[PDB]
């Protein structure tokens, strides 16, 4: 789980957290406005020391139409089941230690991605 | 054989079978294994070339007399030049994840990173010629800074 | 690994500097540890600096009003028994590698910051190595500051510099 | 650059087109170390300024608008956590006038009065920083979009999602032949 | 000073001084050619005609699923079909019109 | 037999330990006196600590958690069946009380970490054709590049041109 910023309704600004000492609950206030709202996530801040980020969420379908990217047929898509597909490394800095590929299907309207 | 072995190593790395060697990360151990394979191949080729010379050969005469040369010079001249390292590592990725526009992205293969497979007698492919130029340039820079310091 | 021999090392030796480029020691084990690696791994661990950041995996702060409420599903507080806490869950592989135990970690965390917090560690049988740090006696950012400064440097086991 | 207090530096050499004024440099850096407090180095300003104040000075009171210009997607809270520090840092600047005063106060020639400082700040923010996007009367929108882009790139670099730019890559180099050399 | 990879077919990898200035002085490759310069206005008009929303009037939420077009480093306009825009641009340059 | 205690904290700890041991009903199956085992554990803990301070309460809580850990009832069954004397359980550490699977996993992780901490040995062509002058041994490794020699056992370093 994570926490996403929720802006004020009137002033449209950053809403800080506040612990309601009276009703003993969690509230979000506005520094400028006096807007209050009852919180629901019951979390404030989370840190990922390992930084376990899914590279698939970063990959995009458009990479398929790349003229300088290798192509293979031995890893057909799943959904469409096409044959052609591309593969490449994380291509992301701070790669801890891995060259695990990320195959991406090569066909319009599919944009499917997977790893083996 | 060396090319096949490096390809198998790359396959294992791609499928996550190469376990990290102690004291080194996965990339570090992969690079170390590749370098050891290429160095072993170069040594074997050089040894084979050396044993294949004749007493009347002149390179061997000058090397054994020690006047000028070395066994590595003969190996490079006949057998194979070898790896063209820069900054104590293989050729980097100047472009986005690849050495030169010819090669494809994420091509860690030997020739795609500098391995000059030919020999000075049989000429050099353009890509490895450029890499050899880079190695020479590194050497010259080191010479200049040493002379200055 | 790296030693930087040649002109740079000569220059460092000639110019006595307060910070060399590749400082290092060559410690020789004395006891039976000199033979079997098993009894040298512990020595290496105790000479190597370890900190929460090296053993921690995730750190989430929660404003759990009632301790027994336990907004998160964990049956460790009720047995043990301020409207907020830190669930600093620890990695297992790293902790095993350094061979620590939650008992000493809790003792150190409690002692370093005095008798101002109450770290309810967890048993070493559960899969998740959760913790619960609470403060009893600006308060919101106080947890952020304390977690930041402890994670940055706590010296669970080892010395500095190394 | 590691031999400094900034973990990253978003350098950008702007020059409109062979203009009379020399090229201006904008460094949008981030403190290493709260932590992760972003700063900027505008021309003719000896001190640094937090990015949020600059955005407000450009005429963006609302916080949501500033974030929208800087971050393009709000569905990845992982990125939002990086800007929250620097965002909350400048919480005492909402109106534009105060932002201008703050920016002008660091100017090389601090106006003895308030109006002079405001005028100086407006002039430096509309003619010295990022000339190439536009130096007309009403170009604050495009300038803000470009600044948000620079910040977005800096955040992407920090997250490591996009490798840093090499300094010796000729793609980031241009050659001045006899033409520009004589024009200078 | 080191001969960067990107200097392929632009700068001679062999010709250079060997004194203190080694690597700094460089020579163009026989085929190397330097752009003399042009104007962006025709390109700006050509892009404006296509379905390229201009930057000044555009919903910020629409920037995500899109591609940012930079001309001479000016972030201007936004497109929703890079694959076709790039093709049209390339064909146009090929025809030299 | 564990002597009775008039301390309220000690009595509460003994009751908690007895309740923990009663978890899983293994007491009936083994015919073991849960109250007696709890009293013995509490007495051992008190003797080890000699004070019902934070250390004693933490030790009691840890022991109760270990006994009631349903992920490894084998330890609880062994304790109820006398395999682990109450003194041993009182003096047992978390690693000792870990279940079989947890113990094996910890051992595997520790061995893997120990191996990973090591340093890769320097490569070379080991041969006995070269005699080391520093130790008299024949084992050694050579490296061609001038042929450098590294002693195998003695470790003599030399080169041949
Ligand atoms: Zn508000
Ligand atoms: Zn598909």
């Amino acid at each position: 789980g994570f926490v996403g910023i929720r802006f004020c309704q009137e002033c449209n600004n950053m809403l800080y957290p506040k612990e309601d000492k009276e009703n003993r609950i969690l509230l979000y206030a506005c520094r400028n406005c006096d807007y209050q709202q009852e919180a629901d996530n019951s979390c404030i801040y989370v840190n990922k020391i390992t930084h376990e980020v899914d590279e698939l969420t970063q990959i995009i379908a458009d990479v398929s139409q790349d003229p300088t990217l290798p192509r293979t047929e031995d890893h057909p898509c799943q959904k469409c089941g096409h044959k052609e597909a591309v593969f490449f490394q994380s291509h992301s800095a701070r790669a801890e230690d891995a060259m695990r590929l990320y195959y991406v299907c090569t066909a319009p309207h599919c944009g499917h991605r997977w790893t083996e | 054989k060396a090319k096949q072995d490096v390809i198998e190593v790359i396959e294992k790395a791609h499928n996550n079978e190469l376990e990290p060697t102690p004291g080194n990360t996965l990339r570090q151990t992969f690079e170390n294994q590749v370098n050891r394979i290429l160095n072993d191949a170069r040594d074997k080729t050089g040894s084979s070339a050396q044993k294949s010379l004749s007493e009347y050969n002149n390179f061997k005469s000058m090397v054994v007399s020690g006047a000028k040369g070395s066994k590595i010079n003969i190996s490079q001249v006949i057998a194979v030049v070898g790896q063209q390292n820069v900054e104590g590592k293989r050729i980097p990725f100047g472009f986005k994840h690849r050495t030169l526009p010819h090669f494809i992205k994420d091509d860690y293969g030997p020739e795609s990173r500098g391995f000059v497979e030919n020999s000075y007698l049989a000429g050099l492919t353009p890509t490895e010629f450029f890499f050899h130029a880079m190695g020479g340039r590194e050497g010259l820079i080191d010479t200049a800074v040493k002379t200055a310091e | 690994k790296n030693v930087t021999l040649g002109v740079p090392r000569l220059k460092e030796l000639i110019n006595i500097s307060k910070k060399p480029k590749t400082p290092s020691l060559t410690v020789f084990l004395l006891g039976q540890s000199a033979r079997d690696a098993e009894r040298a791994k512990d020595i290496l661990c105790r000479l190597e600096h370890t900190t929460l950041r090296k053993v921690t995996a995730n750190t989430a702060i929660y404003y759990d009003p009632n301790p027994q409420s336990t907004v998160v599903a964990e049956d460790q507080e009720w047995v043990n028994v301020s409207p907020w806490l830190l669930r600093v869950e620890l990695d297992r592989k790293h902790m095993t590698d350094r061979k620590l135990t939650m008992e000493q970690i809790a003792e150190k965390i409690n002692a370093g910051f005095g008798d101002d917090l109450n770290c309810i560690f967890n048993d070493d049988n559960a899969e998740k190595l959760v913790l619960r740090i609470r403060i009893m006696n600006d308060d919101d950012v106080f947890l952020r500051c304390i977690e930041s400064n402890m994670l940055t440097d706590m010296t669970l086991q080892g010395i500095e510099q190394i | 650059k590691k031999d400094s207090k900034y973990a990253y530096t978003g350098e950008c050499r702007s020059c409109l087109e062979n203009s009379s004024r020399p090229t201006s440099t904008i460094w949008v850096s981030m403190l290493a170390r709260i932590g992760q407090r972003i700063v900027a180095t505008l021309p003719y300003i000896k001190q640094e300024v937090p990015i949020i104040i600059v955005f407000r000075a450009l005429g963006f009171v609302s916080d949501r608008d500033i974030l929208e210009h800087i971050i393009y997607d709000f569905e990845d809270p992982e990125m939002m956590e990086m800007v929250k520090p620097s965002l909350d840092e400048a919480f005492v600047i909402q109106e534009q006038n105060v932002a201008l005063n703050f920016i002008g106060s660091r100017g090389a020639k601090p106006g003895v009065t308030k109006e002079k400082r405001i005028k100086y700040a407006k002039e430096v923010l509309q003619k010295e920083m990022l000339p190439h996007v536009g130096v007309s009367d009403f170009c604050e929108t495009k300038k803000a979009y470009f600044l948000g882009y620079m910040v977005h790139r800096l955040l992407l670099a920090a997250l490591g999602r996009r490798e840093l730019d090499d300094r010796d890559h000729y793609g980031n180099k241009r050659l001045d032949l006899a033409g520009p050399l004589l024009a200078f | 000073r080191q001969l960067h990879n990107t200097l392929w077919g632009m700068v001679c990898p062999a010709e250079t001084p060997e004194g203190h200035a080694v690597g700094l002085v460089k020579n163009l490759a026989l085929m190397a050619y330097i752009s003399v310069g042009s104007q962006p206005s025709p390109i700006l008009e050509f892009l404006e005609e296509w379905s390229m929303e201009n930057l000044e009037e555009i919903s910020p939420a629409a920037i995500a699923d899109a591609t940012k077009i930079f001309v001479n480093g000016c972030w201007v306009g936004i497109h929703k079909d890079p694959e076709q825009l790039m093709n049209t641009l390339r064909k146009l340059r090929r025809q030299m019109d | 037999r564990a002597p009775s205690t008039s301390d309220s904290v000690r009595l509460k700890c003994r009751e908690m330990l007895a309740a923990a041991l009663r978890t899983g009903d293994d007491y009936i199956a083994i015919g073991a006196d849960e109250e007696e085992l709890g009293s013995q554990i509490e007495e051992a803990i008190y003797q080890e600590i000699r004070n019902t301070d934070m250390k004693y309460k933490n030790r009691v809580r840890s022991r109760i958690s270990n006994l009631k850990d349903a992920k490894n009832p084998n330890l609880r069954k062994n304790v109820l069946c006398g395999n682990i004397p109450p003194d041993l359980f009182a003096r047992m550490t978390a690693e000792e009380m870990a279940s079989d699977e947890l113990k094996e996993m910890r051992k595997n992780l520790t061995k893997e970490a120990i191996r990973e901490h090591q340093m890769a040995k320097t490569g070379g062509t080991q041969t006995d054709l070269f005699t080391c002058g520093k130790c008299k041994k024949k084992n050694c490794t050579y490296t061609q590049v001038t042929t450098f020699v590294v002693c195998n056992e003695c470790g003599n370093r030399w080169k041949f041109c």
